[PDB]
């Protein structure tokens, strides 16, 4: 087919600044590139049809440019209402329509909290304890569960979201799942966080009962 | 005055089975417009499924869906019917129906632009209480945990859509049993904990489950 | 781009689809035939260089390439069907539609005019030297 090489897959850049998005087609397409802003989860919208022309109802800070094989979406004043997973896309013939892989722009120690399991969870036979890290940047961290000064391995999971709509940060949930017998044989539950922006690895604890 | 396109029929296919999707196109005709169908596999970019040209009935399937997919349309009440046989969990996607005009003209150059609202064992949701050692007039965290649902995902809302400030929902991580689970948290000022109640509302559409659960601080 | 550079891809891709083997050999050369056709449609022929965009022949140029992509459009959806016959048999009208836009005698009577002035000035100068030179 006619593949479409996005550059980049994601980027991270400032408020108001000029941001370039390039795409190179893999063989000759005449003028048929459409560029799409893709918001988190809603209806997608068309920015650029016929590779340089604005859609009827799109702001004129964005523009497009064809130059042979090079197709480039230019963002002059990238406002805070403008971050997305952007798309070059060919529209040569209806059965050979290919997209781009996307261009993902998004527009301080993170607060920590702990969350014990409830009694209706404890009646079912499972014990799920949550350590939560909000509003941190960048993505690297060290979250460690401490059960009566002992280290665990392989029985916890982590979940990391996308960068935000306002301030491009991260949020993390570390979930430790155990049985009810392993919850009742021990008493102290703590989660500790090591991070670059925080001066000390913070430990937050609770006791059973 | 607007062209609008409504996507429906979303649910579960029994494993191995078939299902028919419906797109109702309100406001405009279908006999002078090709109608395409495009999905989004989640966490990824974009990936086109199939099309039908309703000027002659004719359709083109991708190399993923040849032998397995069959589209027709009704031109009376402006509807599109897409036939899905022997599916997979990489079909578990956001499905949109789409418009395209015909050659010649500027409406050929008008691409895909009318993109719809999209279609996609039952879960258990458990409340996540703030601690009693929170600071007076500061910042407290609360939430709800959804687990054990086939298939992925759930949709989580707060106070029937009245709260959009400070929400953080998460992508789900697969457990050892083949099951999915996530958590959803809200940061709040601590002075409104004894005045305003906070209810998580979780929907899981193939299991047809609606669940509301309130959260309170512990004592 | 250029008009005749697109016909440098449109000529050699037109003669390959006629007796070809498989359905992708129709389909790869038809993607070369469509994508060069729209870029030539944006262009300007050189004998009609000095006019307006809304001239009556320039629209008749620009709807005259709608016929050719529309007669690309006959053999497009048959080439999804795997028919080795019906692709090339419906694409025999492409050579007639290259004939209708050939848009050249008034330029070529400058080119044959100018080379004889650099041929007869050789003979008229060296002919007089070819007479008078052994007596002097």
């Amino acid at each position: 087919d006619i593949q479409m090489t996005q550059s980049p897959s994601s980027l991270s850049a400032s408020v108001g600044d000029r941001v370039t998005i390039t795409c190179r087609a893999s063989q000759s397409v005449s003028s048929a590139v459409a560029w799409y802003q893709q918001k988190p989860g809603k209806a997608p919208k068309l920015l650029i049809y016929s590779a340089s022309s604005l859609y009827s109802g799109v702001p004129s800070r964005f523009s497009g440019s064809r130059s042979g094989t090079d197709f480039t979406l230019t963002i002059s004043s990238l406002q805070p209402e403008d971050f997305a997973t952007y798309y070059c896309q060919q529209y040569l013939y209806y059965s050979l329509v290919t997209f781009g892989q996307g261009t993902k722009v998004e527009i301080a120690a993170p607060s920590v909290f702990i969350f014990p399991p409830s009694d209706s969870q404890l009646k079912s036979g499972t014990a799920s304890v949550v350590c939560l890290l909000n509003n941190f940047y960048p993505r690297e961290a060290k979250v460690q569960w401490k059960v009566d000064n002992a280290l665990q391995s392989g029985n916890s999971q982590e979940s990391v979201t996308e960068q935000d709509s306002k301030d491009s940060t991260y949020s993390l949930s570390s979930t430790l799942t155990l049985s009810k017998a392993d919850y009742e044989k021990h008493k102290v539950y703590a989660c500790e966080v090591t991070h670059q922006g925080l001066s000390s690895p913070v430990t937050k604890s609770f006791n059973r009962g | 005055s607007e062209v609008q396109l409504v996507e429906s029929g979303g649910g579960l296919v029994q494993p191995g089975g078939s299902l028919r999707l419906s797109c109702a196109a309100s406001g405009f005709n279908v006999r002078s417009f090709s109608i395409h169908w495009v999905r989004q596999a989640p966490g990824k970019g974009l990936e086109w499924v199939a099309y039908i040209s309703s000027s002659s009935g004719s359709t083109s399937y991708a190399d993923s869906v040849k032998g397995r997919f069959t589209i027709s349309a009704d031109t009376s009440k402006n509807t599109a019917y897409l036939q899905m046989n022997s599916l997979r969990a990489e079909d578990t996607a956001v499905y949109y129906c789409a418009r395209w005009g015909y050659w010649p003209g500027e409406p050929w150059w008008k691409a895909f632009d009318y993109w719809g609202q999209g279609t996609l064992k039952g879960p258990s949701v458990f409340p996540l209480a703030p601690s009693s050692k929170s600071t007076s007039g500061g910042t407290a965290a609360l939430g709800c945990l959804v687990k054990d649902y086939f298939p992925e995902p759930v949709t989580v809302s707060w106070n029937s859509g009245a709260l959009t400030s400070g929400v953080h929902t998460f992508p789900a991580v697969l457990q050892s049993s083949g099951l999915y689970s996530l958590s959803s948290v809200v940061t709040v000022p601590s002075s409104s904990l004894g005045t305003q109640t906070y209810i998580c509302n979780v929907n899981h559409k193939p299991s047809n489950t609606k669940v509301d659960k309130k959260v309170e601080p512990k004592s | 781009a250029d008009l005749e550079d697109n016909w440098e891809t449109l000529n050699d891709n037109l003669k390959v689809i006629e007796k070809a083997d498989n359905a992708a050999q129709v389909k790869d050369a038809l993607t070369k035939m469509r994508a060069a056709a729209l870029d030539a449609q944006k262009a300007t022929p050189p004998k009609l260089e000095d006019k307006s965009p809304d001239s009556p022949e320039m629209k008749d140029f620009r709807h005259g390439f709608d016929i050719l992509v529309g007669q690309i459009d006959d053999a497009l959806k048959l080439a999804n069907e795997g028919k080795v016959k019906e692709a090339q048999a419906a694409a025999e009208q492409l050579k007639t539609t290259r004939n209708a836009y050939i848009q050249d005698w008034k330029y070529v009577a400058m080119v044959i005019d100018r080379i004889f002035l650099w041929m007869f000035i050789i003979v008229c100068l060296l002919g007089t030297v070819g007479l008078f030179l052994p007596p002097w």
